[PDB]
């Protein structure tokens, strides 16, 4: 059974946490203990191929700016996440992508852009703007809602598809 | 025989327990045999914080550490005063029983809460002088001879709080290599004794780890816009760590001669070895991070010349971080103070705990505070504190200490500019294949041989 090592990157106050928590937890429990192993590993079926996701989310460690390379090196694929109500987190994406490319020493790293909606303030990044950015990078864009679980599976599964295409 | 309190109409904490106001986890408070509260209304949480049947130190600590997400300080104080001020039910016998077994115990428990609040969370009062005003007048109000002792004790604590290291036996001898004592101008990575570098960084980093309070962590405040106001000690700690990692990278990539660079990397691995002996895991990871950095990790010609013993040391340390810190975590559980944990794990667990659980649970349409979420957060802050009580048996050296405090590898540069400079420097000293490897001249006019990692003199 194939195992995909995914890494989530993004600015603080963006709900990166929620994105990964909502993947892993049951569609109908709001409960989570991040201390146990099942916290960050999930078995899933994607395009009828069963596989294992291992997801690294270092949310809260953003100030350890010199550990990013170490954490990024662990991944095969990356979710670059911004919040639709924070323009600065969106403008920061360029920098995260550049750093990933340098860490993996590759121009073509499996990657998806993810814009996350939580709660107010209101949207400052129109999805058009993100579609345009994602397109300039040659990567998919997925918009998600923390609280309704809309888009969350799509975001991770799309990244897994990107890894498969890259490997073949 | 039950006890007959007053009507809830006159005393809100008389309301009976029900599925709609208080719920429990299926298991029992360990050591104590008390039920574990899962959720409740604030009324019920406060009832239980000052419960008449028994004392609940665990719940008191946990509550006082975490309450501010769901109850303002001023609100809490108003509630414990209301709790204190117990009327009698309307028409001896049951009366005497009611004073001795309901009123007296509850009043004592309220006083116990005040004492803990003031002793361990005095920051609520430093930040809101009116809160302290109200606490002082409440306390001055309190009547009984049963109460005198606790009241006097609380008052003494308040006074102590308004007011503005030497060892068990001998610490080891301070170690010197090329730089002599006093000669702060000569101090550098290779000229100080690697043992002492690691000792003095461990002392700094221990003090940094120890200054961080739960008030800087609960509510994930270090990630919010007021982080510099609310988490200043945490942030200094992290900045120091980052600074050191960057200084290691810089030392490496600015040493252009291959042989000298091998000496530098090798010396860093020696410092890591000593951090490891000292259980300074923050020190350990600041080296691992540097070695994993994109400017350093790619230096295959340098790595190739590192003696295999030290390769193995570095590789073992890297492995601590793998599989989500599996080996780091096991190693940490298994050692005894003193140590310096890596803080990052705690930060992520606190954040994910708070983000991944609801603030309230609903039952029969009624909103209950999710207390178990707070308990989990307090367990993490409690684990942090257990490693904060025990200092290292090492003598400070105030010049070496100052050297590392004032380290500033970035200078006036912004992050991006600086890390690009490190990476470009890496490319210059060991170009990409297929470019051939250049030679560069030596920059160090003193000897490169390490004095090693064993104490030079006995006992
Ligand atoms: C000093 C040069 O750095 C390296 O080349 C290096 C460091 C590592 C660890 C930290 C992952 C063990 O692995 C390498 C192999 N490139």
């Amino acid at each position: 059974m194939t195992e995909y090592k995914l890494v989530v990157v993004g600015a603080c106050g963006v709900g990166k946490s929620a994105l990964t928590i909502q993947l892993i937890q049951n569609h109908f429990v709001d409960e989570y203990d991040p201390t146990i192993e099942d916290s960050y590993r999930k078995q899933v079926v994607i395009d009828g191929e069963t596989c294992l996701l291992d997801i690294l989310d270092t949310a809260g460690q953003e100030e350890y700016s010199a550990m990013r390379d170490q954490y990024m090196r662990t991944g095969e694929g990356f979710l670059c996440v911004f919040a639709i109500n924070n323009t600065k987190s969106f403008e920061d994406i360029h920098h995260y992508r550049e750093q990933i490319k340098r860490v993996k020493d590759s121009e073509d790293v499996p990657m998806v852009l993810v814009g996350n909606k939580s709660d107010l303030p209101s949207r400052t990044v129109e999805s058009r703007q993100a579609q345009d950015l994602a397109r300039s990078y040659g990567i998919p864009f997925i918009e998600t809602s923390a609280k309704t679980r809309q888009g969350v599976d799509d975001a991770f599964y799309t990244l897994v598809r990107e890894i498969r295409k890259h490997k073949e | 025989e039950q006890m007959r309190l007053p009507s809830a109409d006159v005393y809100r904490f008389a309301e009976p327990d029900s599925e709609e106001n208080i719920i429990f986890e299926e298991n029992m408070q360990p050591k104590a045999g008390i039920p574990i509260i899962k959720a409740g209304t604030v009324i019920k949480l406060i009832e239980r914080l000052t419960y008449h049947m028994y004392a609940d130190p665990n719940f008191v600590r946990t509550f006082l550490t975490t309450y501010r997400s769901f109850c303002k300080p001023q609100e809490l104080l108003s509630l414990i005063i209301e709790r204190f001020e117990i009327p009698e039910p309307e028409p001896s016998a049951e009366l005497k029983r009611f004073r001795k077994e309901y009123i007296q115990p509850v009043q004592l428990r309220v006083l116990n809460v005040c004492r803990h609040w003031v002793e361990h969370h005095f920051y609520d009062f430093e930040r809101d002088a009116y809160l302290l005003q109200r606490m002082e007048e409440f306390i001055g109000t309190v009547r009984g001879k049963a109460m005198k002792k606790w009241v006097e004790s609380i008052t003494k604590i308040i006074q102590r709080k308004k007011i503005a290291i030497t060892f068990q036996s001998s610490p080891p001898t301070v170690e010197w290599h090329i730089s002599r004592p006093g000669h702060i101008e000569t101090f550098d990575l290779l000229t100080l004794h690697p043992i002492e570098i690691a000792r003095q960084l461990t002392l700094l980093e221990s003090d940094l780890y120890r200054a961080v309070q739960p008030s800087e962590l609960v509510g994930s405040v270090w990630t919010k816009e007021d982080k510099e106001i609310n988490s200043p000690n945490l942030l200094k700690m992290i900045r120091h760590t980052t600074n050191l990692t960057l200084w290691f990278e810089k030392c490496i990539v600015e040493t252009e001669n291959l042989e000298e660079r091998v000496a530098v990397v090798s010396r860093i691995i020696e410092i890591l070895q000593v951090f490891q002996e000292l259980n300074n895991f923050n020190g350990v990871l600041e080296v691992v991070s540097a070695m994993n950095s994109s400017p350093v990790y790619r230096l295959d010609h340098t790595f190739e010349q590192i003696p295999s013993r030290q390769k193995k040391i570095l590789e073992e340390a890297h492995e601590l971080s793998e599989d989500h810190y599996k080996k780091y975590l096991a190693k940490l559980r298994s050692i005894n103070p003193p140590c310096v944990p890596f803080f990052g794990i705690y930060l992520t667990n606190i954040l994910k705990t708070e983000e991944g659980n609801p603030e309230v649970l609903k039952r029969h349409g009624k909103e209950l505070i999710n207390f178990s979420k707070r308990r989990k957060v307090a367990e993490i802050t409690g684990e942090i504190q257990q490693y904060q009580n025990q200092p290292y048996c090492l003598r400070v050296e105030s010049d070496i200490k100052r050297f590392f405090e004032n380290l500033n590898p970035m200078g006036n540069s912004m992050e991006k500019e600086f890390t690009d400079y490190l990476f470009n420097k890496s490319l210059e000293i060991e170009p990409r294949n297929p470019k051939p490897l250049p030679r560069f001249p030596k920059k160090y006019s003193y000897p490169l041989k390490s004095p090693g990692v064993r104490p030079s003199n006995p006992r």
